[PDB]
Parts: C-alpha cells; structure tokens; sequence
C-alpha cells in the first residue's frame, strides 16, 4: 500500500517546516477552516474515525458533544500525548519525528470543536521531545498560523505544552484535566462530563496524539476515502508498535483487519523460533488479556474482532512471544505495574490491586494451593465495575488472561513447589511450622518479591 | 423542579439536582456509605453506596450521581449485594485487628456495616502481612492511629472547606497514600476536633478520652 | 520510585534553609504563568516545581515552601503535588540518575542482565546512592523504550538495545567525564 | 384513657408527686451515621437532685436509691407515648426532636 | 403453610361474627378475636369435630404500651 | 484469675468485653491510659457472690486475660472476702498459672 500518513517515522523527510510543507502540510487550510465546524464534524461522523486511546468511541461524534462558542470563549481542546501503557511507542514517534503534523491537526480539530486553545500534555520521560516539540511550536508561531489572527481569518487558535512529571494514571481523560489545574491528578467521576464541564469550568475534549495527527489527511484528502480500510465501522489506518520476543521489534502503519500471520511475515521479522513456537500474544497493550496461540490463527486487527476473543485493540502494541518463557512472571510484572501506578482513591483498586500483587508473587514461585488459582479470579471480579476510572478494569483483565488460557501452567508450578519444597503450603503460603518469633516470620519461605529496593 | 422517581417501588419526590442517596434516604431505603457526609462536599471514592440503574450496565455511586426524572433505581439485587461484600472484603484487607484496643470499638461504622452488608468470613491469610503506617502527631487533642484509616477523606474535606485549615491532606500515591500533614505540625483550628466525630473508624480519636470508656456504658 | 510520604527534617533539608530563584529562573517563571488564565494561575506548580528542582538539584522542602509562596497557595497543596509524581526527588539524589526499566516488554530482552551489570560495577543496589554522590541507581516503570526494550535512562537521556557488555562503555565513561552520545 | 388508671397500677405515689418523666425521641449520634435508633419514641425519668449516684465506700461501686434509673420505655407513635403518660397521670414534658433542613448535594458543585 | 391457611380460613368462614383476622407463620396458625368473641371461638375450637382442641396449654399476655389496649 | 504474658505484662488491655457479656453484671472495670501510654486497667472487680460461674467472660476475652482456674476450695468466712479486686485476681493468676496452662494446652483446639 502507498500513501502512508506518517512517512517520517524512519526519519527520512525532515522535521523543519520547509520540508514539512513539501511533505503535504498546510494547504487549502483557510478554505477547510472556513467550510465551518459543521462540515468538518459531518465529515467525521461520516468518516468512521474512532479513538486511538483504547475506548473505541467515535472520535468525530465525541467532538459533536461540545457546545458552540459564539463569543469564542476559552474552550480548550486537550491533545492527549501520553503513552502510559507498557509496550506502546506510537505516541513517541509522532511527537519526535512528525511534530508539525500534530500541530496542524489540533487547529483543524479545534476549529471543529469551537475551541480557542489546545494543550498537548507530554510525559516527563519525553523530556527531549518536550523541548523539541516546543521548538516546532516556535516555528509554528513565526508562520502566523496560530495566534489571535490565524491565517488572516477571524478565528484564532492557541497552543501550549503542559509537561507531566510521571504518573501512568494521568493518561485518563479526567486525570489529565486535573493535572493541568495543579491538583494531584486523580480522575473525577464522569458527571459532569468534560464535554460540558471540564478544564477551568470550560468544555474540553481529550484526544490522543495519534488521533489528532491523522485529521490533517482526512480533512484534506477526500473524506470519503477513510472508510476504505479495515472492516465496516472499524475504519481507518493504524500504527502498530510490535515488540516483545520477536525477530525485529518495529513500528508499521498497516490497516485494520490485517491477519496476524500476514503481519508476522510481511514485516516485523518473525517468531524467535518459528510460528510453531508461539506461546502468547498481548495485542493492543498490557491492559487486555493475553490471547493464546490458537486465537491468533484468524486474528484480524479490529477494535472488535480482537474483542470477540476477549482481547482488544487498545494501543495496538501487538506483543508476540515464544514458548521459552514463563508467562506467570510476565503477567506478575503487569500486576506489580498497575499497583505501583494506580492513583489510589477508589477502594477497589487502591486495595484490590495490592491483593492481586500479593498473590501473583506467590503464584510466580508456586507457593499457593490449586483452589487459590480460582480464588484470585473471584477477586478480579470484585474490582471491575466498582472503580471511578478504568485503571481498575485494566488491572484485573491481565489476571483473567492468565487464568482463562494458561490454567494448567499455574497448577504445574504449584505441583513443582510441592516437590521442590517437599511440604505442601496452606492458604496464604503458611507452612506447617511457620510462626512468629520475637517479631518476624520464621521457618517459612518469605517471598521478598516486592521489588526489594 | 422536583423530579418524581421510584426507589425499589417507593415513590420519591425530591428537589432536582439532588443525588440518588438523598432520594433513597427519603424513601426509607438505607444505602451503606463511608465517604458521604451530609455537610461535606461529595467525593465518590469509598465505592460502598453503589446501586443499579435500569438503563445501564455500570453501577452508580448514589452519593454522586444526580437524580433523574422517571428513573428506576435498584438497591437490593444480588448483583449489588455481591458488590457490597466485595468492597467490604477490600477495606478489611489492610485494616488492623485492633477492635479490642480501639477507642471506636462499640460505635464504629466499619464494624456495623461490615456486620450488616459484608460477608461473615475473611479470605486473607497472606504471608507478607498487612500494610503498616506510622502514626502522625498533630497536636494534644487528636490521637492518630493511621493503620485504621479507610482513606475516605472526611477529615480532608472538613478541614479544608468547613474548618478552613488547609494543612491537612493526602500525601503519597496508591497503596502508600498517607492522610496527614506531610511535615510534622499540629492542626490549628478551633473546630479541628470535630474531625474526631467525622472519622468513621478509629484512625482519629480523642486524646483526653483515650482508653477511658466504651460507648455502651455511657 | 521510593514511596515514603512523610517528610523528616534533615541537616540537609528543612524550612530554615533559604531558597530563591536565580535571575534567569525568574524570567522563565514569569513567562511560565503566561500559559494559565489569571484566575487559575495555581496550575503552574508542576512547571515551577521541576523548574525550581533543577536550580537546586532536587525537590527540597524549601522549594515546595517557596513555590507555594509564589502562587499564593497553602504549602500542603504543593506537598500533595510533589509526592504524587515520581520525578520529584525529595533527597540530595547526587549527580546522575540511572533509570532501569524492568517492565515485561523490556524484560523480554533480558532486562534483568542490565540490572545485574550495573549492580556489579558501582557496588550498589537499586534505590541506593554511591559513596561518591556521583550516581544513584533507581529502578523505574515503563519509559516508552519498549520496542527498543533493553534500555537504560541516565538523567534525561536514552540508551536503547543494551547488554551487560554495553554497560561497560557508559559506567566507565561518566566518571572520567567522557559521556557517550545518547540514542 | 380518661380514667385515673394509676390507682390500679399499684405504683408508689412518688411517681405522681415527686418525679418528672420525659417523652423524647433519641437523637442521632455524632460518631456514627446510622439513623435507626432515632425512629422510636422513648420515656425516661429525670435523675434525683441527691441520691441518684454515690460512690460505695468499700469497693467503689455506684450505689443508687433511684429505682427508675434503668427504666426506659419504647413506643412507635408519639401519641401512644403521650396517651400512656396521660393514663398513668405522669408529670411529663415533651422534647420535640430537631428536624434537619434539606440541602441538595451535587458532585459537580466542587467546581460550580 | 397452605394447610394452616386453608384451615385458618375455614374457621373464619364458619364464624365471621367473631374472627377478626387470622395469620400463619411457618407452622403456627393464629386467630385474632375480640374479648367479647373469646368464649365463642374457644368453644367452637373445643367442640367442633374438625378441630378438637380439648387441651389448653398456655394462657399469657404481653405489654405493648403504645397500643390503646396494651395487654395482648 | 487474671493472667500475664511470659514477659510479665498484664494480658488485659481493658477492652471491657467481659463486662458486657457478663449475664449477672459481676464485673466492674475502670480503665485509662497507663503512665507509659499503655491501654491498661486500674480498677477491676469481680463480685464473686454475684457471678454465676458461667464462663462467658473467659470466652469473650480476646487475649485470654480472664480465665477460670480449676480451684473450687476457696470458701470464705466473711462475704467481704468474696469481692475480688484487681490485686486479688492477679495474685490468683500467678498462683494458678501452671494449672491454667494445663487446661489451656489441653482444650485450646476445641475453642
Ligand atoms: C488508566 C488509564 C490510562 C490511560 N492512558 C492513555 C495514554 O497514555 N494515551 C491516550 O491516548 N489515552 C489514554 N487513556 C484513555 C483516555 O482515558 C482517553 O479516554 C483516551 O485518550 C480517549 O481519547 P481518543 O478517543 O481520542 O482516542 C487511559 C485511560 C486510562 C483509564
Ligand atoms: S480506579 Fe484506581 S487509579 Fe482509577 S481513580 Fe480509582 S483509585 Fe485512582
Ligand atoms: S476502626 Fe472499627 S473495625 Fe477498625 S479496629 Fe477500630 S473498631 Fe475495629
Ligand atoms: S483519617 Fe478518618 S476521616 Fe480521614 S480519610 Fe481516613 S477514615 Fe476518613
Ligand atoms: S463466669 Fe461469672 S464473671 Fe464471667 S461472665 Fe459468667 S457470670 Fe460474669
Ligand atoms: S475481655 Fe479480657 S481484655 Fe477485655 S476487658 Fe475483659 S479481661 Fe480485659
Ligand atoms: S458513599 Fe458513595 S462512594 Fe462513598
Ligand atoms: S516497558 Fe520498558 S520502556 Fe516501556
Ligand atoms: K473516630
């Protein structure tokens, strides 16, 4: 396929504006801008554009929830630009390599949403890209396109950058707004929604850097062309940060419904050992459960086709593994990640994510009992649906992923430890002789697996 | 203005913009709560007041969700009672076994709601142990045992808003979130000791009254 | 990230130690507030906190007290901000900061070996400080360099696709002052 | 009701002449947020101006000559309490419970 | 529960002038009558062949001061 | 008898459970914070002429501070001698500690 949206992902076209314009940058813009926010949104609802954050919500429909701004009051359009999920790198490439492409889309998107300003929240781990993206901001200010007189029109657009200082939780739609206002950054309950009431009391809309960076094409290029790729209503092109235990971890820009087998041969090398050696696949990101081998046989990359098999195309960070690894430790590391990153205000995830962590560490060593395997499954069901933000749902799905498809492995691990230790361990890990002497647990394997540190 | 709604078959007439829990409390249906107090700003973090609304899959924090017109609100589905026991099983995961030595003994909401709405057995025999916190010293009137805090922020919301003493807040993140004043300083408000009544658990107790009586004697 | 949320005054840190921005940092601070509306200028604690962190070297209590003074806020709303985010150092922290991702996508490329390789050279464990104050090793969660998994992070740089024999180049050089090129 | 029913109860005369009863509804406790002990009306007797409690010299007990100190009655309607007090010819006084004033509470109010 | 319900109704139909109401709890049937309906209903339950309650086991009371007639 | 830990500290933390179970109201407990901060009781009486020797206090004690020793031969000449105060009960716990252990070891699992 030709006409890649982001071709500078390998850094062969330049980041300065002069090479950006000859790449396919701003053109017919005022004519696009002065087609009205009604034409842009009517394009998007017809477009089939849906969010790249993981929700799968219509990106175009989301913009139609905002209220019109007759006096152009300060309604902001927050351009989410955090990665957060382990194994995702799509957001870094767009910011670091194609900066002006994002800035173009923000103004066009903000025009559709009656906005005035746009904040591009970027992680504090992208410190150099934060300075670099601001350098591309200066080149944008000099051109006179962004400011109180945008391209000479009566509509204005403003851009600021708000760096974060490290919190996975801030990647939420409501946590992102709070961190700007100077609070800690804990998510709010959805009512009132940011579409109505958001930053500084004014309506706001959170969109991923990937989602915004594609709008310049869709606005300029036809508009009807978008629905071509993938299946129906799961439409559009999509970046993919394929990594893991593979021949060559790399990023591509394939369409939806790309079969995994075709995706593991045409590019991204292949399995380290061959297709017969595949153990598990973590598409999208660490949030979704890890699919088995047999699911991937007809897996087609869609927001919903992966959903049918229990996983999902959240951040398209498709992970491919091999059978020479212990998935119990790999899932255990995700549990110790969501624990360490949960903001910690709702009861189910402040505590339950510690409940999972304290149990996967006994799983990875096999110091448990066979019925306790389905005990922790009942714990993960006590967390989902009870939390404010979706981090709680994202901390329980990987636990179910291990149990759903790799149940015999956990049993074999426990049966090893019975043979390895010699004495069967009761509920909670207590051996027959484990007790407390002068203030410490004695005569029992204490699992110092809480990162030690 | 008033929106007519039914909670478990009981017709409710309340002012518009009210939350579900006030509507339910007017109909006589009792919805368990920790973090909701009727003189404080609404936080929705304790997740104990969850109910089921007819047109939704997602449980509603009745202390935060504003009332609607014609809405059908359920509170006694087996789905809800499963949620109430799940949340109860989480608060007591790290709670200390302090009830005999805890001045909140006979009057603690974490006891009566756990007895009424939680399960009768605990499923936490973990070998690593519970979470332990250091007690913060905030003056001669408030005796703190922060092991017992259920992170409900009534102390924070009262002192910030009602009392006007902004030195009390939540410092930390996640499993290490520690209500307190970060640095060691005494709480300075003439109304600071009302936090002793708001704190539903033994985390904040009276220092002069410490260890002197049980509530059933008085 | 070292998770302690109660500050104890040290001989190195206390409110009695003065802190004042340099003449340059005033100009940035004056213009940092330019991104926030007049009635919400308090949103600029996160920029000023890290901006003031770099002038001193870490996020001292005097910084938090100074930052609160600048934006007309009680010192607690800054303490809540400071300890929520993991990139604020509430300790001397030394010169450099090794950040070693140990998450699963990184751990698939033998991210354990990088951890062992560093611990060998400096005689320290994760979360410790070297006897010279030049280095302070520190584990870390995902940094984004997962497709280029086995990555070390020093201060704010990037070194992806590493091995225990790749650690020999950097840990030797930084003491000598010969800093390798990041990327 | 209208009858002087106390003449058949055999109670000592002092409950009519010398003691004062109180009809009240128990108030909500500050410590706990439950609202069930405040739904039944109760009758209790005033304490005595002397001899209500005094320290036993030997073991430090709490001696008392008030034979109504541990007598609390329960009702379900306010009228039944007043009618019963009237029937016995008690010198009572009613304590009207305070009524909390309604105030709507909204999640969004923290910013608006 | 059903059989006491049937037999409880049977007594009410036989004596509508006296039986104010009847109630069933698990395996206990209660007949509520006025003081002036006592000797009649007691006699009926003693002599009627379908219900020969020759033996009276307990006579008691209970105090509910809230009600107009406290004793039950 | 009121018992001790091996270290010597009193077992009772003045929790007042036994006072609330006691069917006959034979127990009188008065407590406060000790001189060093401990939650200890300074007054503890059992009216041995009012106790029904029922074992509820023993069952309710969370720390096994109050038990009933197998002694039965303690009939007294005067009734004042049957008002056991905290000094008396702690002196019994020391006197009968060995015999209490006999019964606690045997019947620990059944409770
Ligand atoms: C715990 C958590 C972390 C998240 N992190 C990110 C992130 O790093 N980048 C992103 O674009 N969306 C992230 N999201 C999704 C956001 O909540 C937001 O809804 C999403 O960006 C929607 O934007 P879109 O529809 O334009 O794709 C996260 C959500 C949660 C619950
Ligand atoms: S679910 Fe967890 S991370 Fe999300 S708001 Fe609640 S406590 Fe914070
Ligand atoms: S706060 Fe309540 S549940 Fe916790 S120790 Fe005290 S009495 Fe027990
Ligand atoms: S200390 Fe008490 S009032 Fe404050 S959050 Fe904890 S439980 Fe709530
Ligand atoms: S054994 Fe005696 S002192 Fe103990 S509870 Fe029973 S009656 Fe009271
Ligand atoms: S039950 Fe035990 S600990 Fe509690 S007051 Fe009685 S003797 Fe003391
Ligand atoms: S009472 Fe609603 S979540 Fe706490
Ligand atoms: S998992 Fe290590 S940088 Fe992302
Ligand atoms: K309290």
């Amino acid at each position: 396929d030709s006409d890649r949206i982001f071709q500078n992902v390998y850094s062969k076209y330049g980041e300065d504006l002069k090479s950006s314009q000859q790449r396919g940058d701003w053109y017919k813009t005022k004519e696009i801008i002065l087609k009205g926010h009604e034409w842009l949104i009517n394009e998007l609802k017809a477009s089939g554009l849906r969010g790249r954050g993981g929700a799968g919500f219509p990106s175009g429909l989301k913009y139609s929830f905002m209220p019109p701004n007759p006096n152009r009051e300060p309604q902001y359009l927050v351009v989410n630009a955090d990665e957060g999920e382990p194994g995702t790198c799509k957001d870094r490439e767009i910011i670091r390599k194609e900066p002006h492409k994002l800035v173009e889309g923000c103004l066009l998107a903000g025009r559709a949403m009656n906005a005035t300003a746009a904040y591009i929240y970027i992680r504090g781990e992208f410190y150099n890209e934060a300075v670099a993206l601001q350098t591309a901001i200066n080149e944008a200010y000099k051109a006179g396109l962004l400011g109180k007189n945008a391209c000479g029109s009566g509509y204005d657009f403003d851009v600021y950058i708000h760096r974060g200082m490290g919190a996975y939780i801030c990647g939420e739609e409501t946590a992102l707004i709070e961190s700007i206002e100077g609070k800690a950054g804990k998510p709010r309950l959805k009512p009132p929604f940011p579409a109505g009431v958001g930053l500084f009391g004014r309506p706001t809309t959170v969109t991923n850097v990937e989602t915004v960076a594609v709008t310049p094409t869709i606005f300029r290029r036809s508009g009807a062309w978008f629905a071509s790729f993938g299946r129906d209503r799961n439409q559009g092109t999509k970046l993919f940060c394929i990594s893991g235990h593979v021949n060559e971890p790399c990023t591509v820009e394939e369409s939806m419904s790309i079969p995994l087998k075709e995706l593991l041969e045409k590019h991204c090398g292949g399995i380290k050992g061959g297709w017969d050696n595949l153990l598990g696949v973590v598409p999208g990101g660490s949030s979704v459960p890890i699919m088995p081998k047999h699911v991937c046989e007809d897996v087609l990359m869609d927001f919903d086709a992966l959903k049918d098999v229990g996983s999902g195309l959240g951040t398209a960070a498709v992970i491919v593994l091999n059978k020479q690894t212990d998935i119990i430790r790999a899932i255990q590391r995700f549990s110790a990640f969501y624990k360490h990153e949960s903001c910690g205000q709702c009861t189910p995830c402040r505590e339950g994510t510690t409940y999972l962590q304290r149990m996967m560490d006994r799983f990875v060593t096999g110091q448990a009992k066979e019925k306790e395997i389905d005990l922790i499954y009942e714990l993960s069901k006590e967390i989902e649906g009870h939390t404010i933000c979706a981090l709680g749902d994202a901390a329980a799905w990987p636990v179910q992923g291990l149990i759903k498809s790799f149940r015999p492995e956990m049993v074999e691990r426990i049966k090893q430890y019975e043979a390895k230790l010699g004495e069967s361990v009761s509920y909670g890990g207590w051996t027959s002789k484990g007790k407390v002497l002068d203030g410490k647990v004695v005569s029992n394997p204490i699992p110092h697996d809480a990162h030690h540190h | 203005k008033e929106v007519e709604l039914t909670v478990d078959g009981v017709k409710v007439s309340i002012e518009a913009g009210s939350s579900i829990i006030q509507a339910a409390e007017k109909a006589g249906v009792t919805i368990p709560r920790y973090c909701y107090h009727e003189k404080l700003a609404v936080a929705g973090n304790c997740r104990m007041c969850l109910v089921e609304i007819e047109r939704s899959p997602k449980l509603a924090a009745s202390c935060a969700m504003p009332v609607q017109n014609g809405m059908s609100v359920l509170t006694n589905t087996p789905k809800i009672k499963k949620a109430r026991e799940g949340v109860t099983e989480m608060l007591l995961e790290n709670h200390p076994l302090d009830c005999p030595v805890c001045d909140q003994g006979g009057e603690c909401d974490l006891q009566e709601q756990s007895l009424r709405y939680g399960s009768d057995r605990g499923r936490f025999h973990e070998i690593v142990g519970k979470r332990a916190v250091e007690n913060k010293a905030i003056g001669p009137l408030i005796k703190t045992s922060m092991n017992r805090c259920i992170h409900c922020t009534r102390c924070v919301r009262f002192l910030n808003d009602v009392a006007g003493a902004p030195e009390f807040g939540t410092a930390g993140r996640g499993n290490d979130m520690q209500i307190g004043t970060y640095v060691e300083r005494n709480v300075n408000s003439e109304l600071s000791a009302n936090v002793i009544d708001l704190c539903p658990v033994g985390a904040l107790t009276s220092k002069p009254y410490a260890f002197r009586a049980r509530p059933w004697e008085l | 990230s070292h998770m302690i949320s109660v500050h104890r005054d040290t001989p190195k840190d206390n409110p009695e130690i003065p802190f004042e921005f340099t003449k340059e940092n005033l100009e940035r601070a004056k213009e940092i507030i330019a991104k926030y509306p007049p009635q919400y200028k308090k949103g600029a604690v996160m920029p000023l906190l890290d901006l003031g962190q770099r002038q001193l070297g870490f996020t001292s209590i005097s910084v938090m007290n100074y930052v609160a003074k600048y934006l007309d806020m009680p010192p607690m709303r800054v303490y809540e901000v400071a300890t929520f985010y993991t990139m604020y150092n509430r300790k001397p922290m030394g010169k450099y900061n090794v950040q070693v991702c140990t998450t699963t996508p990184c751990q698939l490329c033998g991210s354990d070996g990088i951890m062992k390789a560093i611990t060998e050279h400096l005689q320290i464990r994760p979360g410790q400080t070297t006897p010279d104050n030049l280095f302070t090793l520190q584990e870390v969660e995902c940094l984004g360099a997962c497709v280029n998994a086995p990555m070390i992070a020093v201060n704010d740089d990037f070194y992806e696709d590493l091995t225990p024999e790749r650690t020999v180049e950097i840990l030797k050089g930084f003491q000598s002052g010969d800093i390798p090129k990041p990327g | 009701t209208d009858l002087a029913k106390e003449l058949v109860s055999g109670a000592p005369k002092e409950l009519i002449t010398e003691r004062v009863a109180r009809i009240y509804q128990e108030a909500k406790a500050a410590t706990q947020s439950g609202q069930h002990n405040t739904e039944t009306w109760k009758i209790d007797w005033d304490i005595l101006n002397k001899g209500n409690r005094w320290e036993n010299d030997l073991m430090g007990y709490q001696s008392s000559s008030d034979y109504m100190q541990g007598t609390i009655l329960k009702f379900d309607t306010r009228e039944g309490a007043i009618r019963f007090a009237k029937g016995q010819g008690w010198d009572y006084y009613i304590q009207e419970p305070k009524v909390r004033r309604f105030v709507k509470k909204d999640y969004s109010a923290n910013f608006y | 529960i059903e059989e006491l319900h049937k037999f409880g109704r049977y007594i009410m139909g036989c004596l509508p002038k006296f039986v104010q109401q009847f109630s069933v709890w698990k395996d206990e049937l209660v007949i509520y009558v006025a003081p002036s309906a006592l000797t009649q209903v007691a006699t009926f339950l003693k002599d009627h062949t379908s219900a020969q309650f020759k033996a009276c086991m307990d006579v008691t009371a209970a105090d509910y001061p809230t009600r107009t007639n406290r004793f039950d | 008898a009121l018992r001790r830990y091996p270290s010597g500290e009193e077992r009772c933390i003045a929790c007042k459970l036994c006072e609330a179970v006691c069917p006959a109201q034979a127990i009188t407990i008065e407590a406060e914070e000790r001189i060093d901060g401990s939650r200890r009781t300074y007054k503890y009486d059992i009216d041995m002429t009012k106790c029904i020797y029922c074992g509820y206090c023993q069952e309710s004690c969370p720390v096994d501070a109050i038990v009933e020793t197998p002694n039965v031969e303690y009939a007294t000449e005067t009734r004042e001698e049957l008002l056991y105060n905290k000094e008396k009960l702690l002196a019994n716990g020391d006197k009968w500690e060995q015999e209490i252990q006999y019964a606690l070891d045997a019947d620990a699992p059944y409770r």
